[PDB]
């Protein structure tokens, strides 16, 4: 099922513009050549089971932008303002599969390990049925 | 395959409401003339009560310990929360049920094939709205009459088809013999058993998996009686053991 | 995308009060002369209760089980807290609604497009000021009568079709011309319409009962906009007048 | 600059008490004859209530839905905690207020220039002492009469100085024109507007920042009516577009 | 989005006051040299506190950090913020136009546990905005 | 304002006896030469806002003693019994600036990193207005 | 302060019993070798639990740790404190003169996660005293 989720999201993003390297699931091997790198993945996919009679799941769907090392934080936003937000205001293909979709957060992270990639993650919370 | 004799998980319990014109208690199993109330976020079946009634007399020789008897019963109050789908059939029928205020039948279908059937009139219809959380339509129905609970539609059998298959061979030390307990009153029975030796000074017995294990630590002829019910049937298994 | 037949999360639910005359229960889908209250921090709508009328009789064969019925239903006590801004109306109308012991109708508009209309009176007006948190006005209204749950209006045809053509004739002084309207996308609609003059000083409009009359208080050209219902649909017409 | 039309943070709300001999409601703005109750740890203004009063008749043709009306209003109870400074003026006056038991005027000054003026008599003077925490003198006053709340001293204007500045130029594809909505009855108004095109099949409109954006995706003459109030004033902007 | 406008508004307001310091949109990792005394403006948190049944109304924390070199005593950092940041963030019409409400939250002193090269004084506000 | 706080405290301490190396704000890494190093600083200076009408702050004011590597713990106490406590019983000056002055703790810490300095910190909790 | 008096009282009481072990006022970072059979007396916590509207009345934890070398089985440490610490801490008139009340809290077994050179058995009391 999660393949269907990230498939709809990745397909919509890549259709908007193929100006980035698009990743399915979090990358741990960041070369110096991929960069502007839109990763999309899921976290905490656990059976909440709020609805009886059925099995409903809830997971945090992340869309992350990876751009070099020292770029101004406003450059991270500028990419998301143009290529992520206008697409993800509505994805009908994703909206079929799920039942609710709320925003959760938008955080800036750095490469605390080495210093190669900088990133901004926009995290929604979704629920669906498997 | 669900078995009403083992604890069940409590997910998959659906909840139906009558729409036809018959007697729902007759065949509650069938879902022909029953609508399905969909997307039940939570439910809590009502609790059957009965208030106390005094049985105390002035002439009664006691006055320190209260004596009481079951008063008049009362079939509680069922409360369930579902997601708000105003336009779909099943909720408009519910709102009609409330606004015309009359008792109809409903049933709760556990993941066992056991269905608790009540009848009643709804008393409270509510709704809780908050952001970032599915709007809930909440309902509460006050039952009248007496539900035909699931224990009423169960059946029990004691058809007397039980047997015990022995070994009756010279059981050696260090090895345990198996004796089998056939509990077939023509397929389905509803009783247990107790098997215990007749000496408890030479050999030992154990019960597991409906079968009986015997360890003849000492020789002689050892008897194992197996009795069930209050004495409905018993079998005496004779076992021989030598010194070896 | 607005689908009432599916669960929704409830964020985006606005609420309005009737600042007009007419019959609110007829077309709550329209947003004509409904005043919206801003920055609603949270809302808890009223619950549709019922009063259990006892129904036992000493005659009835056996009494081991209760028998009750439904009486006075009394849906009521909707409360809400919104952000405190005494500088604009809609809020001022609220403390006017408290000032006189008045009953009025008001609507709660849910994200799935369904509209709820209640009628009640304000029974509490409270404010919760604290450091490091926006001051909020907390009000509570008790309802009367039977409200109008969204399940009562369950057709909605969405309209999408209409026309308007004017006489476009020179208006003589002392006589007024008449216009031609149309709100018929296969005939069924659930929306009203409103008409207005652009200058309002050389002519005025009179819209009611599907008819529009254009009265040329002065000569020249008068452009008459007409916007229907909430505002999704608008159009412009022209009329000429000569003084002599 | 505070604006009573936008949500306010809730720090800086001071609390005064009358000491003179006039009518506090006349000019609550001035602090001439008002002492400032200093160092207010926390306050909670009382909640304005009104109990229910029945309007039900035996002959009334209904009996399932309760009918009620606003009973008699009651202006709550204001409770505030401040630091214990026994010997400073403004606390001894308060203690005298309680121990001589008479009603005086007090007011709450929010960080908006909006002041809720009440009058009342103290009902509870308390004090809570624990180590490592400023000794709190706590107070509660029961209000009588009717407060002149902040919404009572606001003013509204509809003085008809409204205009719309158009472009009316051959809007090209890929570009958007801006039209301005002048909203001044000599400075201050209290009304909104709705602007919507007259075709919705060739060109599109949008409202932001009080101004209106038009995108002529298709050619022809497109009309944009803007109406305010219930039709108090409207303006028809005529725009031409060619195929380019 | 609104984050870009928020950071730009505060940073231009700071740069309109006395210059002489580098300005980092966001908190950067390494600081090099001659980048010292520096000012960094970033955002942390930035959740979806619902707190309104009408719209989004996110809530975030706004950080203005002042970086100084080596082992200046904290009296040096207090001198800087009292001089060049406090008089500025007293009132910003652009900032308050952009957001709904802001409150003072915290004021911390920080060092580098890795190298021990820079000493920073942090100012933290809580800004609730309609994203 | 915090400059005023630590200024009053440091001035009083140094006036009592200039037999120590006094630090404004926590030293990062010490030398081998300074020692009997009395540091004074603040932690967690956040706007509690318990008081309306005003802006009141609350912070943990630390007075710390740094003495060599393996000195007996009772020697750390002996220094503070004489040079810190009698001063801090009453710091008139400082008492002007604040509104309350509460004792919180007294802890022993070691140079878990290398092993150069040992220390005893006496932590008060103060509130004031900026 | 009082802390010096508490530590000195317990340590002198322990040394009045059978010697043969080093005594560390406080828990030292590093232990020599002949520095083994060791007893350390330190304090942790030491807060300002108000718990009295009249005076300070601090509260702390008192730690008596017995250090032994290498990989002694815990039966060795139990042997030690049953012999040389338990018979002492049964009652100390000087200690109870110094403080208001003490209760037994805990008894732990610890090792060194850095080197793996010493094994310690810790005894922890809770002492509430008027500072």
């Amino acid at each position: 099922k999660h393949t269907e989720l990230r498939a709809a999201v990745l397909d919509a993003l890549e259709k908007h513009d193929t100006g980035a390297t698009f990743f399915d699931g979090r990358p741990a091997v960041f070369d110096e050549a991929d960069f502007p790198a839109v990763a999309v993945y899921l976290t905490g996919a656990e059976y909440t089971g709020e609805e009886l009679d059925s099995d409903t799941w809830q997971a945090e769907l992340h869309i992350e932008v990876f751009l070099p090392a020292q770029v101004p934080d406003s450059e991270l936003d500028a990419w998301m303002e143009s290529r992520i937000y206008p697409v993800m205001s509505d994805i009908p293909a994703l909206s079929d599969l799920i039942t609710s979709m709320v925003a959760s957060g938008y955080d800036y992270r750095r490469d605390d390990d080495a210093g190669l990639w900088s990133s901004a993650d926009l995290t929604y919370v979704i629920t669906y049925e498997m | 395959v669900p078995n009403p004799t083992m604890p069940v998980k409590g997910a998959g319990t659906t909840l139906w409401v009558y729409k036809g014109s018959g007697d729902p208690y007759a065949n509650p199993l069938s879902d022909v003339d029953w609508s399905r109330l969909a997307k039940v976020k939570d439910l809590t079946p009502g609790e059957l009560t009965a208030e106390s009634y005094d049985d105390s007399y002035l002439d009664d020789e006691d006055a320190d310990w209260t004596a009481t008897g079951q008063g008049q019963k009362s079939a509680g109050d069922t409360s369930f929360t579902l997601a708000w789908m105003p336009g779909e059939q099943g909720q408009q029928a519910l709102l009609a049920w409330f606004n015309e205020g009359d008792t109809r039948a409903y049933k709760i279908r556990f993941p066992n094939g056991t269905v608790d059937v009540f009848r009643g009139w709804v008393s409270s219809i509510g709704k809780a709205v908050t952001a970032k959380e599915v709007i809930t339509r909440t309902v509460k129905v006050t039952n009248v009459g007496r539900p035909s609970m699931a224990e009423d539609r169960s059946t029990v059998t004691a058809a007397t088809g039980m047997t015990v298959t022995p070994a009756s061979t010279s059981v050696v030390k260090g090895q345990s013999t198996t004796l089998t307990v056939a509990f077939q009153p023509e397929g389905v029975t509803d009783k247990s058993f107790r098997a215990v030796s007749a000496d408890k000074t030479k050999a030992t017995v154990s019960v597991s998996g409906m079968t009986i294990t015997v360890n003849g630590v000492a020789a002689g002829k050892v008897n194992i009686p197996v009795v069930s019910g209050n004495g409905e049937f018993a079998a005496v298994a004779e076992i021989t053991v030598t010194a070896s």
